[PDB]
RNA sequence: ACAGAUGUCCUCGAGAGGUA
């Protein structure tokens, strides 16, 4: 269990519910097929979203079996992990597929140097292998040079741009049009895939989706939507998109933490009864809610200020605290050396938020814009209560006490550790020291802005890179009051481009010949940035793999100029990659719209692969542009199953439809505004929450033993709308007459 | 095949309704409870029929606290999947498992080794269905299935229907 | 806590003996290792005098059997096979009674 | 109930056709109920367009779009009796309160068949001032914040109003009104009736006792009734206290408003089937006895109608009354469109 | 939930018998002469499924008229009967009842008799013989051919070997079931 | 409101759930809205039937029910007439108490 | 006031027995409403009784004694 | 968060004028301040009663919340 | 088996009898119940209670069994309350 | 892609000295 799990967990305690995943029944050694149309018991659910890279990931290279045949086993892991969640979750309105892709120059910063200390670590441990083998031969054994060539499964080539992906993507469309046919009850289910050709993150994506299905005026405000992914960072992001409607599916890690995970060795001790045991401990994994609209109730009641010159806002009150937390924890740039723990600094800041927010007359964003002046006095009260934080830091440390290392020599506890922090990365020059605090202070506000915004509204960049690896120290920003922030769209990365600004190790081969050859080459032109011992590693406090790489940063213009170089040698087959390409949506034989969509594209018209078509959310779902697809799907056709392997029936092109999917550009900027319409959900919290939460726990104090216990006693919480009326009965009369006679 | 059994529910009336018109409290719960539950020792009570003539008795008040306990007795229809005898379904599913031969409130399933090899799983025509000499069975047709299945009577009830030996198709 | 089973009250009780087939039943786990906490002095050992299967040892763990804590863990009951049969201490005096009571030949 | 048309009359008295200059939408979040909003505001700052109005019961543009759609279409419709909401409005509900509360004062033509009938102060301007921030104008999801925080501060002006034709009817007896419509309440079709998407507000005071029980249920029969004779499915009210500042808002759909009554006092229970039998009688007795023109070009004459001492007292008046000389042949309620469009088929 | 006092040794009897087959071999509770709930001694029903749609309409036309008068004071073919069970269904059982609705249809398009005359005339053929409900049932439920056929599809029916009078009322069922 | 800390006052509220609230951690001196249907766990007040046994408990007699009267010292006391039944003198003599924690043990406890 | 001072003032369990056992030899699943027999293959037949912890313990020692304790909630006068 | 913790404090006015305790618990208001010379615990306010050092020196009144410090 | 109206146990109210019908009236009263006498301002549960029995206004049933397993039921407003 | 800590009560069999 991570420490923000824990945090989240001590601080609200009620956001964590338990699931009810169906165990269908064996009878006579045949399985029950569970069904689809039933009601769930979890609760209605309309879209769900997925992070298909938060599936495909850990099914590859697990910690307990390693697929022993060929890419066939991960294919048929992820895509009964796919069936399990669907079934777990049955959305009834539209399901969302989507995997990583390309992804602003932000994120190769720390993406590279995380993927160049996994392949530092796949090659120490096979070089350790080979001596183990090596050791193992001298006493006279023999093995089979099959088990010793059976190496990794190379985590480090899941990139976009591998063949990898583009088998991936041919499996998974073939399995979606299986589930579609053969499963009634996705009748009016709609799928869409977002291959790794079409640029995104995973959840930028998801994001973008979900602000193009509020670019509907139709669009129901009452529907509920769901994101799985394993990333910590994921229950945050949905909060922003100021949908009461919320909750976050996700795997329970805290029984995961503490779970199976005896050698296989001990499996045939017993024999029978021990690995059936085991079979059966590991086939049920227990799972647990997230849910997002008992949260906004607790910000609510948390993020209360008494005086204030404007008026308290539910949905800009949230838009700070999403800021802030960004601000001191995020995948894209260095984390603070103030903010290290990234949880206890969590209370300081929100107390620092609101001693500070009466002395402004503004919010903190307005619609993911930051306010320059409001930013810079919130800095530089951190600044001045930073000191202390730093004392306290300092003084636990040295209670506790009682690869190059440059933090333990900066010795910031003692006085004057302003200039001894940046010698650790610079040298010792008195007016360097002045410009590398400005250049640094500019691009921290930059990256601060971009990463609002990339989070708020949308990619604004697209090319915007971090040039640095320390982040300032306390006290920092002091003169910026005069910058004015506008950034330049640029155009999103080839694949190829990508790829290569990832740089994977020498080890890695998913690159062609013609780019192995080039970087194999002891002459090659850019060969200054791609080390071989890798000798970056430095601790900076921390310990174990969260120390960060030193490496130098890679020129855009070089890999340019190479990639450009090599485009011409390329065979055709191999560059018909590199199209951007779009989303394509699958949807059911049996669909409302189905017949408006065979009557229009793929019809008698005949239209020269031109005409689109633009349907509301009035009519079934799912609001968007659909346009020609661009492969090869035609009517009255056969889809060949890629799977081989599998045993999977073939199927007919006349039961999926498939098109090219196009979301509708925004017509205005994305608001943070509740549309009109929307049914409250029914109260469950208490005013002894409410002050709770008011007052400040020490993670309860184990005074009771009130931190865990009765989880399970917490039940299902009711979801959906709760009341034909959207407006809670206060005063009033009639109806609200009758309620407070019953009531009283 | 239904069957006319005079069943008895227990319910546990609370105080809070101890008024004139707790007759009529209980009626409305037993309706609200009783239907559409899928008992394992019966199966599924589809409707409870003279309403107006149930009869209730005297409500024994528990010594732990003042809720008292009324011995209801009724007479429904109730529908059990049973074993060892043929009848009439219609499918609403079909899969390279088997199809979903629906009888009733019920679904029973095929598997495999059930049907006869006189079965091959295709998808060409526009309902995925089986398709072979001489049978013809899709998405919405008629079927005749005979019932082996184990039930396994666990808060549900289930059926397991093979299609061997004439007179099981459709006719 | 909420069950779905009725809640009555314990009218009769009827005692009596144990079939070694109902025992072999009721049973969820067969002990044959005379070792306790034997995984590296971490774990419980599987099949030894801690089985995980027969409860909730200690801390918070839920039985595998029945997904639970102990607040509601009646406790599972486990078996040993003896390799040959052997008296019952209590029951001596009226083995030895009905031995004498019956012909050691034949069962009349 | 059908929609036939829509027309627009915005200031300066233009009466445009087919146009939705405001098409007010609706938007109102409980956060800014709670944040004890003020109706007060700027009194003294109110700007009326009504003075300036040469008819408060102008139908020109209502005759332009009748026009317009006779166009568009073939053969006339089988409507007859034509009101701009205020006519129908007082006729059925006098039979329910009494006369002195309303004044009669009809004008009935035949041209062409066809029938035309043409006919506190703080308190009002709160009213107005809750309408005007209840709605944005331009619809959600296309205005800037800058205009959502504006709204707070905005002025309040007695104009352009947005208006469709209903056409409606019970049994033989069929008519259109000229209803105006202030608020729409869901997604707006292009082409298509909005009569099932639109929505009504207005504002009242809150409740005490019995009295202001029987009250409220007072209005919210006007208000049903008002609905009904159009067709508004949702019906908006917004409470108010004695310093003028908007407590709760809730919102009535229809379909439950009669159990609601039904489920009270039996005055207001056995109301709504003493309107429905009134209007029904009313109906019956104004299609008895009105000459029918059938060919264009035909006598046309003008009856007036009083309603005193419970009796809808008719008389035919003769040509030497100045009324008949100002609409017969001055063409004060009639305009030169009709005129040449009777012409044109005949 | 049960209706039968504990007998024969309930506590302990182990396996009794093996769950029902083909060839009869009752179970323990839907064994024939149930007891009565006023009385005792109450044998098994003959419903068939054609029965079975009669009375549940009968039930929910009772029920319509009962809570209709109720809330009074307190103020073609199949095409045709699946909208008249529809209206029916919609608010007089009310709350869910999901699996009303499959077993109303599958009753509607598998009506063998459709008239009350019809099933009285063949449940007063189906009583001269002393076979048991569960039978009958079956008999009457699902039209038949052939002699095999219907030993085959319905077992437990060896007592009847001169197939005589069986060819005789099978084609008063089939004669039954084309006059509808 | 009072608190567990005065005597007048309530330690625990029951929620209708199940939950249990603590008047001594939580505090804040919030006004907590009672709702119908739970209970409030109450300091015994006056005239409040509680058993009074001492052991050995001979007879029917060794354990009567008495009612509460709060005292501002910390011993019991008792009637003098009542210490012959319980056969109790004032030399060091030591005697159990017992609260009933039900409407029907209370009414049982006063009646019998 | 007996019965309360000697379960609720003192200790109280709530147990599940077999029908057919009546044994407390019964695994209860209360999330997934699953309460099956394995001896003698019953998921129909199962009640929930209230009993203090010390006649628990005393009848699984008992259990373990080779003696069955079983527990039925039905009078047998009837046969 | 409370700087009433673990502090010696003198209880001001009241019955139990220059009283010398240390407060142990702090909920809300009331604050439970214990007694050196006398076995008992006494809840008061927390604003009533002065703030002195642990070791020893001047007393003041609590505005430590503004200092949020100590002496 | 219920013993008809030839019932033959004692035509008064035991004081056992007393303490249960008051119990259970407590604490039903006590809980949210309907009441079937004139509150009259009394707040305590068992006076309630009490004011309820005095005119024999509480609808509960005493069912007395005899040895043998028969028992013969006997209404509270039909049972002299002397004690 | 991802991921470093906490849940409140422990004795148990005995022995000795005393109080009603
Ligand atoms: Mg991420
Ligand atoms: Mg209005
Ligand atoms: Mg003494
Ligand atoms: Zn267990
Ligand atoms: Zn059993």
């Amino acid at each position: 269990v991570p420490s923000f799990f824990r945090w989240l967990s001590r601080k609200y305690p009620k956001i964590i519910s338990p699931v009810l995943e169906e165990q269908p029944q064996i009878v006579d050694g045949v399985i029950l097929p569970l069904d689809y149309s039933a009601s769930n018991p979890n609760g209605e659910l309309d879209n769900l979203y997925l992070d298909m890279n938060g599936i495909v990931h850990p099914c590859s290279h697990p910690e307990n079996k390693p697929p022993p045949e060929t890419e066939d086993e991960m294919l048929l892991a992820v895509f009964e992990y796919t069936n399990r969640v669907l079934n777990m979750a049955r959305p009834r309105k539209v399901l969302v597929m989507a995997v990583d892709g390309v992804a602003p120059r932000a994120k190769m910063n720390q993406q590279r140097a995380r993927r160049f200390r996994s392949a530092r670590d796949a090659q120490i441990e096979n070089e350790a292998r080979e001596e183990i083998m090596r050791q193992r031969e001298e006493v006279g054994e023999i093995i089979d040079d099959a088990v010793r060539n059976k190496k990794t499964w190379d985590s480090n080539a899941i990139t976009p741009g591998t063949p990898f992906m583009d088998k991936l993507a041919a499996a998974l469309r073939y399995w979606t049009a299986f589930k579609l046919a053969t499963d009634p009850g996705w009748k009016n289910l709609q799928v869409i895939i977002s291959d790794a050709t079409v640029p995104g993150e995973g959840e930028h994506k998801i994001m973008n989706f979900i602000r193009s299905q509020r670019a509907d005026p139709e669009y129901n405000p009452n529907t509920t939507h769901c994101i799985y992914g394993l990333d910590a960072d994921l229950i945050f992001l949905g909060l922003a998109t100021h949908e009461p409607h919320f909750k976050i599916l996700r795997e329970d890690v805290f029984a995961q933490d503490n779970r199976k995970r005896n050698n296989l060795k001990d499996t045939i001790n017993m024999t029978e009864e021990e690995k059936q045991f085991l079979q059966k401990q590991n086939s049920e994994q227990p799972f647990l809610w997230l849910h997002i609209n008992v949260l906004r109730e607790y910000l609510s009641a948390e993020l209360w200020v008494p005086g204030l010159p404007f008026t308290f806002d539910l949905e800009r009150a949230i838009d700070d605290w999403v800021f802030m937390c960004f601000f001191c924890g995020n995948d894209f740039l260095p984390h603070l050396p103030c903010l290290d723990v990234r949880e206890n600094s969590i209370d300081i800041l929100l107390d620092i938020w609101k001693v500070v927010l009466p002395k402004l007359k503004t919010y903190m964003t307005c619609d993911g814009v930051l306010n320059l002046p409001s930013v810079e006095t919130l800095l530089q009260h951190l600044g001045s209560r930073e000191g202390d934080i730093f004392k306290t830091r300092h003084i636990q440390e040295a209670r506790k006490k009682e690869v190059f290392d440059t933090d333990e020599f900066v010795k910031l506890f003692e006085p004057g550790y302003h200039e001894r922090y940046y010698t650790a990365k610079f040298h010792v020059t008195p007016q360097d020291i002045e410009q590398l605090r400005k250049d640094m202070v500019k691009c921290y506000i930059e990256g601060v802005a971009w990463v609002l915004m990339y989070y708020y509204q949308g990619c604004a960049s697209w090319n915007w890179f971090y040039p640095y690896h320390y982040a300032p120290l306390a006290t920092d920003f002091h003169g910026f009051s005069h910058l004015e922030i506008k950034f330049e769209e640029g155009t999103p990365f080839l694949p190829y481009e990508q790829l290569m600004s990832v740089l994977p190790a020498a080890s890695g081969h998913a690159l062609p010949k013609i780019f192995r050859s080039l970087m194999s080459e002891p002459d090659s032109e850019i060969i200054d940035f791609y080390p071989e011992e890798f000798p970056i590693d430095m601790n900076g406090k921390k310990m174990s793999w969260q120390g960060i790489a030193l490496l130098p940063f890679i020129d855009q213009d070089r890999l340019l100029t190479a990639v450009r170089a090599q485009y011409p040698l390329l065979s055709d087959a191999e560059r018909a990659r590199n199209i951007r390409g779009e989303p394509v949506l699958l949807i059911s034989n049996k669909n409302a719209n189905y017949e408006r969509f065979s009557k229009k594209l793929y019809s008698k018209e005949n239209n020269n692969n031109n005409v689109v078509v633009k349907f509301q959310h009035f009519k079934s779902g799912l609001s968007g542009i659909v346009s020609k697809d661009v492969e090869g799907f035609e009517l009255n056709g056969k889809i060949v199953c890629p799977i081989q392997g599998g045993s999977l029936p073939n199927l007919s092109t006349t039961l999926i439809l498939k098109m090219s999917y196009r979301l509708i550009p925004l017509p205005s900027r994305n608001k943070s505004i509740i549309l009109n319409g929307f049914i409250p959900s029914e109260p469950v919290l208490t005013a002894y929450d409410l002050d709770s939460i008011m007052y400040k726990y020490n993670n309860q104090n184990y005074s009771r033993r009130w931190n865990f216990g009765n989880d399970l006693k917490q039940n299902i919480v009711p979801v959906g709308p709760k009341g034909i009326t959207q407006y809670k009965p206060r005063t009033g009369g009639y109806r609200a007459f009758f309620y407070f006679a019953e009531l009283s | 095949m239904f069957f006319i059994k005079d069943l008895s529910l227990n319910i546990t009336l609370h105080p809070s309704f101890f008024g004139p018109r707790m007759k009529q409290y209980l009626k409305t719960k037993l309706l609200e409870e009783v239907e559409g539950s899928c008992t394992g020792k019966f199966g599924y009570i589809l409707c409870v029929l003279d309403y107006d003539n149930i009869d209730i008795q005297r409500g024994r008040i528990l010594p732990t606290d003042g809720s008292a306990e009324f011995n209801v007795k009724y007479r429904a229809v109730v529908f059990k999947p049973f074993k060892g005898e043929v009848v009439d379904g219609t499918v609403v599913s079909c899969s390279q498992h088997g199809f979903e031969v629906q009888v009733g409130p019920m679904k029973v399933f095929v598997t495999k080794h059930l049907m006869p090899q006189d079965l091959t799983f295709n998808a060409g025509s526009n309902p995925p269905s089986y398709q072979s000499s001489e049978d013809v069975i899709t998405i919405k047709s008629r079927i005749r299935v005979k019932i082996e299945g184990c039930i396994s009577q666990v808060s549900s009830i289930h059926a397991i229907g093979s299609i061997k030996e004439d007179y099981l198709g459709a006719i | 806590q909420y069950s779905s089973a009725p809640l009555r009250t314990v009218k009769e009780v009827q005692f009596g003996l144990f079939s070694p087939e109902e025992v072999r039943a009721i049973s969820v786990a067969k002990i044959r290792f005379p070792e306790t906490m034997d995984e590296t002095q971490t774990r419980a050992k599987i099949g030894g005098l801690n089985d995980p299967r027969l409860g909730s040892i200690d801390r918070n763990l839920k039985c595998q059997t029945c997904q639970e804590g102990m607040n509601e863990c009646p406790g599972h009951f486990g078996h040993i096979d003896l390799a040959k049969p052997v008296f019952h201490v209590g029951f001596i005096a009226k083995i030895k009674k009905v031995c004498e009571c019956v012909c050691m030949h034949c069962g009349k | 109930p059908k929609e036939i048309g829509f027309y627009s009359r915005t200031k300066d008295e233009e009466y445009l056709i087919s146009d939705d200059t405001n098409l007010n939408y609706y938007y109102l979040p409980d956060a800014e109920l709670d944040r004890k909003l003020d109706l007060s505001s700027g009194f003294q700052k109110f700007k009326d367009y009504y003075k300036d109005f040469e008819d408060r019961c102008s139908l020109r543009g209502l005759l332009e779009t009748i026009e317009s759609s006779e166009r568009h279409k073939g053969k006339k419709i089988n409507a007859d009796i034509i009101t701009f909401r205020g006519i129908a409005r007082k006729l059925i509900s006098c039979a329910f309160d009494s006369p002195s509360f309303n004044t009669v004062d009809l004008r009935i033509v035949s041209f062409n068949g066809q029938l035309f009938i043409k006919e506190q102060d703080l308190n009002v301007f709160t009213g107005y001032k809750f309408e005007t921030l209840a709605t944005l104008s331009n619809p959600l999801q296309y205005t800037p914040r800058e205009v959502i925080e504006k709204r707070t501060k905005r002025i309040v002006s007695h104009g352009d109003e947005y208006i469709s034709v209903v056409r409606t009817g019970v049994g033989n007896c069929k008519l259109i009104l000229g209803a105006e419509v202030d608020c729409i309440f869901d997604f707006k079709e292009n082409g298509r009736d909005n009569l099932k998407h639109y929505a009504e507000l207005k504002c009242t005071q809150q409740v005490a006792n019995i009295s202001d029980t029987h009250k409220f249920e007072r209005k919210l029969f006007r208000t049903w009734l008002q609905c009904f004779l159009v067709g508004i499915p949702r019906i908006i009210y917004g409470f108010k206290d004695d310093h003028y500042v908007l407590k709760t808002v809730e919102e009535f759909s229809t379909e439950e408003v009669p159990v609601l009554l039904k489920n009270n006092n039996p005055q207001v229970g056995s109301a709504c089937l003493e309107a429905i039998k009134w209007y029904g009688l009313l109906t019956e007795w104004l299609l008895k006895m009105i000459p029918r023109d059938e060919d264009p070009h035909s006598q046309i004459r003008a009856f007036k109608l009083v309603f005193e001492n419970n009796h809808l007292r008719l008389s035919e008046i003769e040509e030497s009354d100045e009324e008949y000389s100002g609409l017969i042949d001055g063409e004060h309620i009639l305009s030169n469109g009709f005129k040449e469009w009777r012409k044109s088929l005949k | 939930s049960t209706s039968t006092f504990q007998t024969r040794r309930r506590r302990l009897k182990k396996v009794e018998e093996e769950e029902n087959a083909a060839t009869l071999q009752l179970g323990q509770e839907f064994q024939l002469k149930q007891i009565n709930h006023q009385g005792e001694e109450e044998e098994l029903i003959a419903l068939n499924l054609s029965e079975a749609r009669l009375v549940i309409k009968e039930a929910l036309v009772e029920r319509r008229r009962a809570f209709k008068r109720s809330q009074k004071k307190h103020k073609e073919t199949r095409e045709k009967e699946l909208e008249s069970i529809d209206v029916l269904l919609e608010q007089t059982t009310g709350g869910n009842n999901k699996d009303l609705k499959n077993t109303m249809q599958y009753l509607t398009n598998f009506s063998r008799f459709r008239d009350q005359e019809t099933v009285g005339a063949v449940i007063q053929l189906l009583k001269s013989t002393g076979l048991h409900p569960f039978e009958v049932a079956q008999l009457g439920s699902l039209a038949c051919d052939t002699a095999d056929e219907a030993k085959t599809l319905i077992p437990s029916l060896n007592n009847k070997i001169s197939d005589d009078e069986l060819e005789r009322i099978l084609k008063e069922l089939s004669n039954l079931e084309t006059l509808y | 409101r009072n608190g567990p800390n005065e005597h007048p006052g309530a330690k625990y509220v029951i929620r209708d759930s199940g939950d249990r609230i603590d008047l001594r951690y939580s505090k804040r001196a919030g006004d907590i809205q009672l709702q119908y249907g739970w209970k409030v766990e109450r300091h015994i007040m006056d005239n409040d039937p509680v058993l009074f046994n001492r052991q050995p408990s001979l007879h029917k007699m060794s354990m009567m029910a008495h009612r509460v009267k709060v005292i501002p010292y910390s011993t019991f006391r008792l009637n003098l007439s009542v210490t012959s039944p319980y056969n109790a003198d004032f030399d060091g003599d030591e005697m159990n108490l017992h609260v009933p924690q039900s409407e029907e043990t209370r009414a049982e406890l006063s009646q019998l | 006031f007996l019965k309360e001072r000697l379960m609720e003032a003192s200790d109280a369990f709530r147990v599940h027995i077999c029908g057919i056992c009546g044994l407390m030899t019964v695994i209860a699943k209360l999330n997934h409403n699953q309460f099956e027999c394995k001896g003698c293959d019953n998921k129909i037949d199962i009640y929930q009784i209230h009993i203090p912890y010390a006649a628990k313990l005393l009848f699984q020692e008992l259990m373990a004694m080779n003696i069955t304790p079983r527990l039925y909630t039905d009078r047998s006068r009837d046969f | 968060r409370e700087v009433a913790l673990g502090k010696t404090v003198r209880i001001r006015s009241a019955g139990y004028k220059g009283q010398l305790g240390i407060v142990k618990d702090v909920n809300g208001d009331k604050a439970t301040v214990e007694l050196h010379s006398k076995n008992k615990h006494i809840t008061i306010d927390k604003h009533k009663l002065t703030y002195y050092n642990r070791e020893g020196g001047e007393g003041i009144t609590y505005d430590e919340l503004v200092n949020r410090r100590g002496r | 088996a219920i013993p008809k109206d030839q019932r033959a146990t004692t035509p008064y109210m035991t004081k056992y009898e007393r303490a249960r019908i008051l119990g259970t009236r407590a604490l039903q009263i006590s809980m949210n119940a309907p009441v079937f006498v004139d509150l009259e301002g009394e707040t305590d549960p068992l006076r309630i209670a009490m004011k309820e029995l005095a005119e024999k206004k509480i609808p509960l049933v005493i069912r007395r069994y005899l040895p043998d397993g028969s028992f013969e039921d006997w209404s509270v407003e039909e049972l002299i309350v002397d004690l």
